[PDB]
RNA sequence: GAAGACAUUGUCAGGUGGGGAGUUUCACAUCUGUUGCAGAUGUCUAAGGGGGGCUCAUGGAGAACAGAAAUCUCCAGUAGAACAAAGGGUAAAAGCCCCCUUGAUUUUGAUUUUUGUGAAUACAAACCAUGAAAGU
RNA sequence: UUGACAUUGUGAAGAGACAUAGAGGGUGUAGAAUAAGUGGGAGCUUCGGCGCCAGUGAAAUACCACUACCUUUAUAGUUUC
RNA sequence: AAGCUCGUAUCAGUUUUAUGAGAUUAGAGGUUCCGGGGUCGAAAUGACCUUGACCUAUUCU
């Protein structure tokens, strides 16, 4: 029961991989190495762009 | 923890007070531990308090400002267990500030000294009469860091003090913070710290400039609008009949119809 | 209740049973209730009240008020009666604690905190114009409500209990409670 | 021999337990912290009615101290002023001042926005305000 | 793994607490003195010691009531260890 | 797809006619009485010394 992360927050004082290990701000840090990646849907065709892939042409004024 | 060994505290603020003696620095043991063991809620009692009002009362400046700020921590319920608060003012005010104008202190420091005199002056209805002159020096938009100066001056008005002592106060602000050409920052800052101290003190400031201070109300800038009904608020409940007819708000008015006959 | 006038009944022949001790004993209401902490700013105060304290009050005023007021028996003072005081901090201690209480009139109550100031307003004595129960840190608090009447008992205490045990005792009495 | 009403054994109740199983992936701005912040104080969240009188912004000429701006007088001035910043509407006013009031009140139904309300809209009876009145 | 109950019987000696009945207390400095504090005020008097009027002190002491804390005395019983 | 009120004349991817809708003070100097140095000062709200920020006169709309 003490080693939980509801117990361990209640003691001490959000994103997917937060442990007594790797706080929020690493979290995003270490996610770099990975998802830097193109999403589809089943049959195959662009539903999300990877990052820095976005396709807009925007208005540069 | 069980209970209070009174043997051992009431020997150990001996040292204490003894070691506030020695004017060099060796107080500084005593302020900082004193404030460690109220804040810990171990030395809740009266003969603590002194200590520190010998510490606010000291040369030191470092130990000056270990007192000041236990008594400030908005303060802490140790002024509810001091011997005299107006003699403590008056003493503080004496010494440090004006007396001897040693110019000992920074004015980070002397505008802490200012928050804690007004801040027991308007709790505890003191009179000093010396605060308010003193204020008037650095009571100008030219000077470093006003705004906490004034929301002190604000802080030791009263109910039960001559309000003349304040007029000169609030046409000293209007001469140099709403008069011509001054920027809305500017003006907005005196109009607030005006209708603060008039809440305290309502007859400080007449009729014909509460009328010109209203004349802002629409005035485009969105703080000194703001300013400006916060003071026709104020009065439109205390003494709407220094209001003109535009200003009394279909309750005040209708008070003062029944009332005038 | 009548429960009050069997207390003041015999209250009364206390009245009679060690007389005199040269003086008149006032009549006093203490007030015992729990339940509230006034370290924190519970603060109360009213004064809707009405007593014989020996009336010795002094009035500060002007010669419209120092001649109207040489009749009614009553100590009185010039505005030049105080301004040659001020030299000296016990003298115009004295009178602070000489007097029940003060009174001055509607043009004084500007000047009186240049003369008077550090005094009279801490006291709780400070004057009030002219042509108090306040809890400050503890929570026990008496009043004197009259002399040697079972209604002004009640009417106080009723008073008090609208602004939030009780006794009731004259200057040597017992304690009723 | 040792030990002894404790250990043990039985049932409950807390703790630990990837060793193992299953599974998922509304506002300007003084007053405390993270960085130039989310938070805490206090501080705005707003005078409508119906009668009268009068014209605003700005510019020109002119008057002791008085000047670019202090107060006074005259001329021009369709709005360039104000009415909660380049826009519509308003000039014997929808604006400023003055007089009186507080219809920002109840009851009965009707319409538009909108099936839920609210909002606005007109409509009749009463109590009322206003002006000499029409009328509002 | 730690606690309670049961198995679980026969004896003894001690410590703490409930709960009542009591008993007394207060040095920051000045002040005759060690001032919880608040409110009534100028003697019940064995003494007129004294209380009032006199300093000094935020607060003034006799006399009598209130209701805050602190520390101790005893165990009808109550229990725990 | 199954039908049921009835068989009017109302309709129409159409036409016609009328009619509405910001930065620059170098050049002058005053202050900071919280930034003070300088020979001096038992002692001083000074001779003056610079860092300054301050109130200024300029330019565009």
């Amino acid at each position: 029961t003490g080693k939980k992360e509801k117990s361990r927050r209640i003691r001490e004082g959000r994103v997917k991989g937060e442990n007594f290990y790797r706080d929020s701000k690493r979290v995003k840090f270490l996610n770099m190495y990975t998802s830097g990646k193109e999403i589809r849907n089943k049959k195959g065709n662009l539903i999300r762009a990877a990052s820095f892939q976005d396709s807009t042409i925007p208005d540069a004024r | 923890t069980n209970g209070k060994n009174q043997k051992l505290n009431k020997s150990t603020q001996a040292v204490c007070f003894n070691l506030l003696d020695q004017p060099d620095s060796q107080g500084i043991w005593a302020t900082k531990l004193t404030r460690e063991l109220w804040r810990r809620g171990i030395w809740d009692d009266s003969r603590t308090v002194e200590i520190m009002t010998q510490a606010a009362l000291h040369q030191d400046v470092k130990i000056v400002m270990s007192g000041v700020m236990f008594f400030l921590d908005l303060n802490f319920s140790a002024i509810h267990l001091l011997r005299d608060p107006q003699g403590f003012a008056e003493k503080l005010f004496k010494e440090h500030l004006s007396g001897k104008t040693k110019n000992k202190f920074d004015m980070e420091q002397k505008i802490s000294l200012m928050q804690l005199l007004s801040r027991l002056i308007g709790t505890h209805k003191l009179i000093v009469l010396g605060i308010y002159t003193f204020f008037l020096k650095y009571l100008t938009p030219k000077q470093r860091d006003v705004t906490r100066i004034m929301s002190a001056c604000a802080q030791a008005c009263h109910d039960l003090v001559p309000p003349e002592v304040i007029n000169v106060m609030v046409r000293k602000i209007a001469d140099e913070f709403v008069s011509d050409g001054v920027a809305n920052e500017v003006a907005a800052a005196g109009i607030n710290t005006i209708r603060e101290i008039c809440s305290r003190a309502p007859l400080a400031i007449d009729e014909i400039l509460l009328q010109d201070l209203v004349e802002y109300k629409g005035s485009k800038a969105k703080g000194v609008n703001m300013a400006a009904k916060s003071l026709i608020a104020l009065y439109r409940d205390v003494a709407p009949e220094m209001l003109k007819k535009k200003d009394r708000g279909k309750n005040a008015a209708m008070e003062v119809q029944e009332a005038k006959k | 209740s009548s429960q009050v006038r069997e207390h003041v009944k015999e209250l009364l022949k206390y009245s009679n049973e060690t007389k005199k001790r040269n003086f008149l004993e006032t009549v006093e209401l203490q007030v015992g209730l729990k339940n509230y902490d006034p370290q924190r700013d519970k603060r109360f105060s009213g004064s809707l009240k009405l007593p014989r304290p020996n009336m010795s009050i002094c009035i500060f005023g002007d010669a419209f008020d120092v001649d109207r007021a040489k009749s009614c028996g009553v100590d009185a003072m010039s505005v030049d009666d105080l301004k040659k005081l001020n030299k000296n901090k016990k003298l115009i201690k004295k009178l602070s604690k000489k007097y029940n209480a003060f009174i001055a009139s509607e043009v004084l109550i500007k000047q009186v905190p240049r003369l008077l100031g550090p005094q009279l307003s801490k006291a709780g004595k400070f004057p009030t114009p002219v042509s108090k129960f306040q809890l400050k840190k503890v929570l026990c608090l008496a009043v004197a409500v009259g002399n040697v009447l079972v209604n002004q008992i009640l009417m106080s205490v009723n008073f008090f209990v609208s602004l939030l045990s009780l006794v009731v005792k004259s200057s040597m009495g017992p304690a009723f409670r």
